[PDB]
RNA sequence: AAUGAGACA
RNA sequence: UCGCCAGAGUACUACUCGCAACUGCCUAAAACUCAAAGGACUUGGCGGUGCUUCACAUCCACCUAGAGGAGCCUGUUCUAUAAUCGAUAAACCCCGAUAGACCUUACCAACCCUUGCCAAUUCAGCCUAUAUACCGCCAUCUUCAGCAAACCCUAAAAAGGAACAAUAGUAAGCACAAUCAUAGCACAUAAAAACGUUAGGUCAAGGUGUAGCUUAUGGGUUGGAAAGAAAUGGGCUACA
């Protein structure tokens, strides 16, 4: 099918040419992520299905990749281990297995000479690199593998990484290797706002449970709470309500010392409470230092509740409950 | 009640009812094969019983350069027309109960000695005219499924021969009967064994084996009196080559085993040639009906033997009861020499 | 084959399968292997180093030379003519 | 559960956190807790750092909590406490000058000592064998101990109590009968200690 | 088992068209709606008359085109004209195919009292997106 | 923990 | 070289010879009945068979709230009336009905109409019989993982086809998976779940095969389908 993605390359190019023409933009910049905004306006495909919407990108990057042919006009074989079944996964296990056995004679001979200039490079972990996918490695062979064949060969790098490092060694072995990205669980710490002479100031977002609190705290200010224009003792009758906006304030020991104003809509007293002392963690971040910010989230005040309530099923008295059963 | 009304599609997958629970484990038994009548088969778009005839649909648009307009027909036009359906219906029947006369095998129901045609090409190409297949058994085989319960399969038995010496079997197994014909087919001409033919009529020597629990004894026989042995046997020496021959089947007649017996009897056939060769001295050939004369068949190619071969006043050979009560006359049955049709 | 037999002892599945495709083999048979099937069996040691070395050395020159052979007898034909 | 199997349970005990430099090995297991950037799932809106909390007492409070009504079952745990609070400071006035340093006024104190002397100390289950059953007794483990004192607690209070005389009043009687060794639950606790007495022999019954 | 608007696996020599090989469940995931109209919103009236107009021409255009079509129409409403899209196979010789478009479109016209587009795509077969 | 099937190939 | 064997049942039986046997042993048929009896093997199902492992609403141990008790509401069976039908182990029982005072209505008792809805028709019409002739739309095992087609192998093949330091299997199709929806991800829930099984349910959604009716099993008008001795299922309100 070489001739057939020799014509898609063609005329790509040329409806690329066509849809530049009509858009009136440049052609020779006529980028994929321009093609892409406009063939989504052209043809407006309401679908949910990422997949199912109209696309014109390169051939090669659509059609799958192809092997090429195996044999001349002659029948004979081009490689010389297509008669296994699987030429390339072989080959590269072959070549793997060649290059720890010449780092074993050279590490050999690098002994009998006294001599160890090489190191151990194996250790990524501040990059992050991890082994290549099983589906990852089977399309760099462009051949399908199986679990066994797998695990057979990234235990041999282990074997070749675990000895002493060449310099093409590693070039080999880098192909191999695969980044992941930066890990981590810090927060963005929002920086304080200053408003018409006012200092210290901070705002922050929560929701639990179809309730959303808007909570702005000024550390400027004594010790109370304006939930909605009303003091927060009036509009939380219930102890328990009131003892979760106590939780943020009492674990940093700052009970008295920030004057906050917030609004809270929706729920129940209980889904409120939850949000504005959800809202009050995150609006506090800004005012204490890094260490405990992190002590925060180990507390479990700065994670939002995933906790909302299921439908009910077609058929069932509830969510989870059924009508009674008559056996017989 | 226009909206009532259903696509034809859906009316013949209702009527036939060729897909509900009744034709599952044999539970219908009505053996009348409901015939699917295509009711668009005859159309003429445009034509209707009032008889209009619309420029562009029936009638040509233009006539002697001018266009035509919308016209009726006359009413023994009409007829006419009408009647000319009508027949053409009545034809279609008569050309749909007539079937084909297949060729007559064994029997008037059994599928042992139909031919196939040749076997199919194979992938490189190759074509496979000389070849030509027969069908030795067709058996329904059932086995036990844990859903299905009694899964039918069926199994044929198929030889391949090109006429000239070379010729093979072998058994192909599928869920239909079509399907069963073609792999039984392709299969065979993968085992193919070649059958020495003294003068490309009989046997080299008389051929006595036993094949598992099947007794199969085999004869030469001269140029007129041929081909008198069992039907199974009969189809393959046709495939083979073999035109003169004698064969007795004795214990188990399993079409399968007597397949096996008979190409692993001829497949280890001994030629003159051979013989010759492994006893350095030559072949004589007595015809009875040349006299006394030695004619000479084989050579031994390299040394001669000078050393005549010892000569036991008695010998010491196995002899079949059957071939001495036939040769002195005793087998007086009232099925041996009975007159048959031709070969 | 350089060694007819498996890891687990049995005859190599390609010496039943190559006599069913009628392609000849030259193989080296063990004091425990199965000449039967192999049309030029070489009766001859496969487990000690040296032997298995010799006999890749012998079957690398032997094709060498007839590969290097015919080039050379396709010279002397091309200039024939 | 729409927590997956990396959240955990978060910690609340403030004082875990403020003093961390004087040991080591637990230093290095909560560093690690953020260094392995595990989820941490949802403060609980029962659990709270408040210092005049405690675990004991939530979990009676939930079992006598009847629908959904936590507000009525705070309700009803606060009377509780301060009806025991009451009564011992009455009888803590009349008393003697060796009877007043003996008297408890701590209602949690008592209500703590109040479960740990109704905990049952050897259980029974009912193993099938030979076509019977035979109560064949058991290590009831810490926890079922534990939770089987609060129930037998409130069971006792809900069924034979009076109809004109109130719940938390009721209660608070009992928890100073347990308090003294002599109440109905103490004489419950030692009826399953009859049954499993009398069944010694067929412990053997048992394969764990 | 669900039925709705399915085709059932028979080994694998029947071919099927786009439309016909994705469930019912698959509507507004992986294909359109066949017919596009303002009645089905949510603040709109007259839904009725649109639906059953709507079969009608499913089965006018099933009948006036016998065996040449292709699969199922396409019908989009603006404003007070109807537009008809259809799929038929090269069947009839195009003297006939212009002589149907005029009879469709004159008659439909003056049957809703509405302007009526008809747009037509012809194609050599019916299109096989699986098994076949 | 005793008993059960008729006009399905 | 000797002994024994000529379909199965009748039959280690009847009659007969010998015997320290007398309810005995040995010898050993026939009438009659059937078209089979019998040896070995393959797959499947099953096992109150053994070994190992496992049930996160789950079998036990164990948690919470309820049914069975009473009234009431509603649905079946039975009883009853001149007065529908269908469901009716798991997979029926506030089920077809997200719905009956007339209507609906298909039931009954009376009273009327015979090209009796349409453009035409020696034809309209039928809630007439057949879910055991069916298309449609599903229940179910089932959040079980296997189904089907092409091809190869087996000292024959009914059928089976894996050993990773690998010993005959291969690549695609459907299903699972992944993806999508519930406006971030994740989790969870929805949705999906093939080939088959139960001749499972539905001629009364509608169409239709075959059979039946045609001044009648068709159409219209008026009035009327009551009633609960009793038994039971699922619910609401309670017994504070
Ligand atoms: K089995
Ligand atoms: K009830
Ligand atoms: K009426
Ligand atoms: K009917
Ligand atoms: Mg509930
Ligand atoms: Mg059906
Ligand atoms: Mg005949
Ligand atoms: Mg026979
Ligand atoms: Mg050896
Ligand atoms: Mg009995
Ligand atoms: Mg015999
Ligand atoms: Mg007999
Ligand atoms: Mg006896
Ligand atoms: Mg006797
Ligand atoms: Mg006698
Ligand atoms: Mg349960
Ligand atoms: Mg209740
Ligand atoms: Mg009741
Ligand atoms: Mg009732
Ligand atoms: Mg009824
Ligand atoms: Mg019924
Ligand atoms: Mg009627
Ligand atoms: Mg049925
Ligand atoms: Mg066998
Ligand atoms: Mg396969
Ligand atoms: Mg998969
Ligand atoms: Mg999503
Ligand atoms: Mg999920
Ligand atoms: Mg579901
Ligand atoms: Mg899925
Ligand atoms: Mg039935
Ligand atoms: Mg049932
Ligand atoms: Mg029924
Ligand atoms: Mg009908
Ligand atoms: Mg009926
Ligand atoms: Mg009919
Ligand atoms: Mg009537
Ligand atoms: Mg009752
Ligand atoms: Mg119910
Ligand atoms: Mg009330």
């Amino acid at each position: 099918t070489v001739d057939f993605i020799k014509k898609q390359i063609e005329e790509f190019n040329i409806g690329k040419r066509h849809l530049a023409n009509m858009m009136g933009e440049d052609p020779e910049t006529f980028t994929q992520e321009d093609i892409d905004r406009a063939i989504a306006y052209l043809f407006p495909s309401g679908l949910f299905e990422k997949r199912a919407r109209p696309i014109m990108k390169h051939p090669e990057e659509i059609f799958p990749k192809q092997r090429a042919i195996q044999w001349g006009e002659d029948g004979r074989p081009f490689h010389f281990l297509f008669y296994t079944g699987k030429q390339s996964y072989y080959s590269l296990m072959h070549d793997t297995y060649g290059k720890l056995l010449d780092v074993e004679k050279h590490h050999n001979q690098l002994r009998a000479k006294d001599l160890l200039a090489e190191k151990t490079k194996i250790l990524k972990d501040p990059i992050g690199s991890r082994w290549l996918i099983k589906e990852e490695l089977e399309e760099m062979l462009v051949e399908k593998l199986s679990d066994q064949d797998y695990a057979q060969f990234i235990r041999l790098l282990e074997r070749l990484s675990a000895l002493p490092c060449g310099a093409t060694e590693e070039d080999f072995v880098n192909r191999f290797r695969r980044s992941i990205p930066i890990q981590s669980k810090k927060q963005l710490i929002e920086p304080l706002q200053y408003d018409e002479q006012g200092m210290a100031f901070s705002r922050g977002e929560g929701k639990r449970k179809t309730a959303k609190a808007e909570v702005v705290v000024y550390g400027q200010g004594s010790g109370r709470i304006d939930v909605n224009g009303v003091d927060y003792l009036l509009y939380f009758p219930v102890t328990q309500d009131r003892e979760q906006l106590m939780f943020p304030l009492h674990f940093l020991d700052r009970l008295g010392k920030h004057d906050m104003t917030c609004a809270v809509s929706g729920g129940g007293r209980s889904a409120q409470a939850g949000a504005v002392r959800l809202a009050m963690a995150r609006a506090l971040c800004s005012f204490v230092t890094e260490d405990e910010v992190e002590w925060m989230r180990q507390a479990g005040l700065l994670t939002a509740d995933p906790r909302v309530r299921e439908r009910k099923k077609p058929g069932q008295e509830g969510a989870r409950r059924k009508f009674t059963w008559k056996k017989r | 009640s226009f909206f009532t009304k259903l696509t034809a599609d859906e009316l013949w997958k209702g009527a036939l009812a060729e897909s509900g629970a009744g034709a599952r484990k044999g539970r219908g038994k009505r053996t009348k094969k409901k015939r699917r009548k295509d009711l668009n088969r005859g159309q003429i778009i445009g034509e209707g019983r009032h008889g209009f005839l619309w420029p562009g649909l029936n009638i040509p648009l233009m006539r002697n350069g001018a266009v035509q307009t919308i016209a009726q027909r006359s009413k023994e036009d009409q007829e006419k027309v009408e009647a000319d359906m009508v027949q053409q219906r009545e034809e279609w029947d008569r050309r749909r109960k007539m079937k084909v006369k297949r060729e007559r095998g064994w029997s008037g129901n059994t599928w042992g000695g139909v031919s196939l045609g040749p076997p199919d090409p194979g992938p490189n190409g190759e074509t496979y005219d000389d070849f030509d297949t027969r069908i030795l058994e067709v058996r329904n085989v059932f086995n036990m499924t844990a859903k299905e319960g009694r899964k039918r399969s069926v199994r044929v038995l198929v030889a391949v021969g090109n006429g000239k010496g070379a010729a093979g079997f072998a058994i192909g197994k599928a869920t239909e009967r079509a399907d069963a014909f073609r792999k039984a087919k392709n299969r065979a001409v993968h085992y193919l064994h070649y059958i020495e033919r003294y003068e490309d009529h009989t046997i080299y020597h008389d051929i006595s084996l036993k094949f598992k629990r099947t007794h199969i004894k085999m004869k030469k026989q001269p140029r007129g009196y041929g081909l008198h042995c069992h039907r199974a046997i009969m189809t393959i020496c046709r495939l083979i080559g073999i035109k003169d021959l004698y064969a007795k089947v004795s214990g188990s007649v399993n079409m399968l085993n007597l397949t096996r017996g008979l190409f692993l009897g001829l497949s280890r056939q001994e030629t003159h040639q051979q013989l010759a060769d492994k006893k350095s001295l030559h072949v004589v050939e007595f015809r009875e009906e040349c006299g006394p004369l030695p004619i000479v068949v084989a050579s031994p190619q390299g040394a001669l033997r000078k050393d005549p071969e010892p000569e036991d006043e008695v010998p010491d050979i196995t002899l079949d009861w059957e071939d001495v009560k036939a040769a002195q006359g005793m087998k007086r049955s009232v099925w041996s020499g009975l007159k048959r049709a031709a070969t | 084959f350089l060694h007819t037999l498996n890891n687990v002892f049995e005859p190599h599945v390609a010496v039943r399968d190559a006599a069913k495709m009628n392609i000849p083999t030259v193989g080296i048979v063990d004091t425990n292997c199965n000449p039967a099937l192999i049309t030029y069996p070489v009766p001859g040691n496969d487990d000690s180093p040296p032997a298995v070395r010799l006999f890749c050395r012998l079957f690398q020159v032997a094709i060498s030379r007839a590969k290097e052979k015919r080039r050379q007898v396709e010279a002397l034909y091309r200039l024939q003519g | 559960s729409r927590y997956g199997p990396e959240y955990k349970d978060p910690q609340i005990d403030k004082e875990y956190y403020r003093k961390p430099l004087a040991e080591q090995t637990e230093e290095e297991k909560y560093e690690r807790d953020f260094k392995k950037t595990q989820l941490i799932k949802a403060a609980p809106a029962t659990k709270t750092s408040s210092v005049f909390e405690d675990p004991v007492i939530s979990k009676f409070t939930n079992m006598m909590m009847k629908g959904g009504n936590k507000v009525l079952a705070r309700s009803l745990m606060t009377q509780t406490l301060e009806a025991v609070k009451r009564k011992q400071f009455a009888k803590y006035h009349a008393a003697s000058a060796e009877e007043q340093a003996t008297i408890e006024r701590n209602p949690y104190t008592i209500f703590h000592q109040a479960l740990k002397n109704c905990e049952p100390v050897i259980g029974l289950v009912p193993i099938l064998k030979g076509g019977h059953f035979y109560q064949v007794p058991v290590p009831l483990a810490d926890r079922r101990r534990r939770f089987l004192a609060m129930k037998w607690m409130i069971a006792e209070c809900r069924e034979k109590k009076h109809r004109r005389v109130l719940m938390p009043e009721k209660l608070s009687q009992e928890l100073l009968e347990a308090f003294h060794n002599q109440g109905p639950v103490i004489k419950r606790k030692h009826d399953m200690h009859k049954m499993a007495e009398a069944n010694r022999a067929l412990a053997h019954y048992r394969w764990w | 088992k669900n039925r709705a608007a399915r085709v059932r696996v028979s080994k694998g020599d029947k071919p099927v068209t786009y439309e016909e090989a994705h469930a019912p469940h698959y509507i507004a995931h992986r294909k359109g709606w066949l017919s596009l109209h303002t009645g089905n919103l949510d603040g709109e009236d007259h839904a009725a008359e649109r639906t059953v107009e709507d079969v009608f021409l499913r089965k006018f255009m099933l009948g006036t085109f016998p065996g040449c079509l292709a699969d199922q129409l396409v019908l989009k409403r603006r404003a007070n004209q109807l537009e008809i899209c259809a799929l038929v196979l090269r069947q009839l010789p195009p003297h006939k195919f212009y002589f149907l478009v005029g009879y469709s479109e004159t008659l439909l016209s003056h049957f809703y009292k509405c302007p009526v587009h008809l747009h037509l795509q012809t194609v050599p077969s019916k299109v096989v997106y699986k098994y076949i």
